[PDB]
RNA sequence: CGCAGAUAUCAGGAGGAACACCGGUGGCGAAGGCGGGUCUCUGGGCAGUAACUGACGCUGAGGAGCGAAAGCGUGGGGAGCGAACAGGAUUAGAUACCCUGGUAGUCCACGCCGUAAACGGUGGGUACUAGGUGUGGGUUUCCUUCCUUGGGAUCCGUGCCGUAGCUA
């Protein structure tokens, strides 16, 4: 089919960085992902990957006739406002922006200390 | 007219300041229960967090009643706590 | 716990006359009743040592109480023992 | 006896021309054990922090008691086995 | 781990530990130690009057009781974490730090043991012995609007600076 507008998940983290499409009830349409661009390993966290993957996934999204988009980032991104502005140049109207970021209230246990 | 501090013209006055201030005792406040939303929300931030007294100004007794009344009206949903 | 309405039972029944308070024979009392109270808790609550340590504080003033009592007149310590039916 | 400040939430399927009543319908096991003076109050149909069963608003309800520990308990007991509160609590009204 | 359709995402449901901001040279407790909320049962503490009894006080060999985490026993429960254990990897070799998985155990009930940097590394109790300084609790006259870190004075508890004095 097609949608006019979404919403993109944009999940940031220390080694990878995903960033997929989605209706706003919570089907996607098209997600990239920075290891599936073609980096490996390390590479792959550094915020230009982020751009090169945002800008795939953005691009299929407007292949599928999505002109207007939410987003809802999450977790320590490199390349948050990186992946924003690249998709707000890429042909996509930035809605509406969040900080939605999975805190717990003092939850479960964390691991322990590295060195 | 004078400054804020050194001013024996008046009365040693009953002002809140930076530093200073008795916000639920003095005024602004009816009655502390959670079951009044408006006059609890102030002490917060705009994120749905608590305030410190450190920049409030009460004192523990104050904060703490504030705090459980905050907290019983997040159990009984009168008041927001952040969730999807 | 300890109401007035019980501290005034106590006064008035071992209590000297009507007003005494620091007497031994009220203050005995009114910790007899409390230790029977507070055992009567423990009975369910095995488990609050906090208490259990305050127990062991009034006991100490009640034998305390006794022995001064004692120390004055032998006759008036059995007596009160022999009323409030306490063995020692 | 003691007072209390019981607070009940009960779905929107119901109505204002009924609220008052379902409580009574409860009360009356205190009232008959303390003439028990009752101040009660029905403000409902009011949103949510946060969905309860697929719920965004609630009737809310305050019923203040003056009466004893045990029939306050029980009072709750058949208030949370009922069907239709999404939930309720009990604040002293006294120093604790 | 996936390519048998993962991760991601969204609705619902199951679940069992820990309660973000309040929350800190900050309060309580003899000490260990104690924070999601409501109820119930109970304990000590401070202040004011100082009505009351009239030295009953202080300590305490032995003794009894309490006492972190780990460990033991019986039952249940087990999401996350995770010794041991397994594999990958750096390495002279790495039975270790790193990564991926993971058992007991951590959790509740009831009985145990009775140890720690259980440290203020200063035993307890009472009094005298310059102050200044924040900060917590309750009394109270003064400028008093009398709504106030108002200020003053007393009581208790707490952290920093500082003479005498003491100390290698």
């Amino acid at each position: 089919k097609n949608v006019p507008h979404g919403a993109a998940h944009i999940k940031s983290t220390f080694n990878n960085t995903i960033v997929s499409i989605t209706d706003p009830q919570g089907n996607v349409i098209a997600w990239a992902s920075s290891g599936h661009v073609g980096f490996k390993g390390s590479r792959k966290s550094t915020p230009f990957a982020a751009q090169l993957a945002a800008e795939n996934a953005a691009r299929k999204a407007q292949e599928h006739g999505v002109k207007k988009v939410d987003v809802f980032v999450k977790g320590p991104g490199s390349g948050r406002e990186t992946a924003i502005r690249s998709l707000q140049a890429a042909g996509l109207e930035v809605g509406t922006i969040s900080d939605v970021t999975p805190q717990p209230h003092n939850g479960c246990r964390p691991p322990k200390r590295r060195r | 007219m004078m400054a804020v501090k050194k001013s024996r013209k008046r009365t040693a006055a009953t002002e809140l300041k930076k530093p200073r201030r008795n916000q639920l005792e003095a005024l602004g406040v009816t009655t502390i229960d959670y079951k009044d939303v408006a006059v609890l929300r102030t002490f917060l931030s705009e994120r749905g967090k608590i305030r410190s007294r450190h920049v409030t100004g009460l004192t523990p007794q104050q904060q703490r009643q504030v705090a459980t009344a905050i907290k019983n009206a997040r159990e009984m949903a009168l008041l927001p706590m952040a969730g999807p | 716990a300890l109401t007035a309405e019980q501290k005034k039972e106590i006064l008035g029944q071992y209590g000297l006359h009507d007003t005494d308070t620091g007497s031994p024979e009220a203050q005995v009392a009114l910790l007899t009743k409390r230790i029977q109270d507070l055992t009567e808790h423990l009975k369910v609550h095995k488990h609050d040592h906090h208490s259990r340590r305050g127990l062991l504080l009034l006991v100490g003033r009640r034998r305390r109480l006794l022995k001064y009592v004692a120390q004055v007149d032998v006759a008036r310590y059995r007596s009160l023992i022999e009323r409030l039916g306490l063995r020692r | 006896m003691r007072p209390y400040e019981i607070m009940v939430i009960l779905d929107p399927t119901l109505d204002e021309r009924t609220v008052a009543p379902s409580l009574e319908t409860f009360l009356n096991v205190i009232r008959k054990d303390g003439g028990t003076v009752d101040k009660v109050d029905i403000w409902g149909r009011r949103r949510l922090a946060y969905e309860i069963a697929k719920h965004a608003e609630g009737i809310y309800a305050v019923i203040d008691v003056k009466a004893e520990p045990a029939t306050v308990s029980e009072l709750d007991r058949q208030l949370n086995l009922n069907e239709s509160v999404l939930r309720t609590k009990v604040l002293r009204t006294d120093k604790h």
